[PDB]
């Protein structure tokens, strides 16, 4: 899911995504593996003052 | 393939400073095609040794971007080798025409293929000078179709931090 990498081309001038690690294989003992992008974050403050 | 004189004397001192893209010529797929993503690209010099250290930078749909390069020499003054960083191996870097003031024509080469840029260092060129690297690109084999003019305006430098592609 994350295989998107940026590389120049100094011959032809271009800004073009390097096409490298677009796969992994998964070993016999995995059933599944899912690349799924995710985030969560939870941020608490509080504050008292007398 | 074959041998282009580099600039005789060449001063790395000299070439320092900004520069912007006026052409590319070459026989290359992503410029016949694709061709509405050439965007308006310039340079800062550095020199560093006898190598000179390179900063493009272009906007990356809508996003300035900067790329880091070597010049590093092959020991031939205005000859240099682009320190072989990737699996597309190393580029020849020959600066071919220029004077320091207001232009620079390059020959870059790879695969046994010769491919030319037109510098300038500010926005317009002389027609003798635009000629010129016409006859540069025909005196390479390359036709004039595959000649490049990039975006005249709406350049940029000095990109963020996240936005540098570190390649050295």
């Amino acid at each position: 899911g994350e295989w998107r990498e940026l590389r120049y081309d100094s011959t032809c001038e271009r800004l073009y995504y390097g096409d490298d690690e677009k796969y992994f294989r998964k070993p016999y003992n995995f059933l599944k593996y899912h690349f799924e992008a995710l985030a969560d974050t939870g941020i608490s403050s509080e504050f008292y003052d007398n | 393939i074959s041998t282009i004189q580099p600039k005789a004397n060449f001063d790395a001192q000299q070439f320092a400073g900004t520069w912007l893209l006026v052409a590319v010529g070459s026989a290359c797929r992503f410029l016949q095609e694709q061709g509405h993503r050439a965007e308006a690209t310039t340079l800062h010099v550095a020199p560093q040794g006898t190598a000179m250290a390179v900063s493009t930078f272009r906007k990356l749909d809508g996003i300035c971007w900067q790329v880091r390069q070597l010049y590093g020499d092959t020991g031939v003054l205005g000859r240099f080798l682009l320190q072989a960083r990737d699996a597309r191996g190393a580029v020849h870097v020959v600066v071919a025409e220029t004077d320091y003031q207001s232009f620079a024509v390059l020959y870059l080469e790879r695969a046994g293929q010769l491919s030319v840029k037109l510098y300038a260092r500010s926005l317009p060129v002389s027609d003798s000078v635009l000629s010129g690297f016409e006859q540069r690109v025909q005196e390479a084999h390359l036709t004039e179709d595959q000649i490049f003019y990039f975006p005249k305006y709406g350049f940029c430098e000095a990109a963020d931090q996240f936005h540098v592609l570190d390649e050295v």
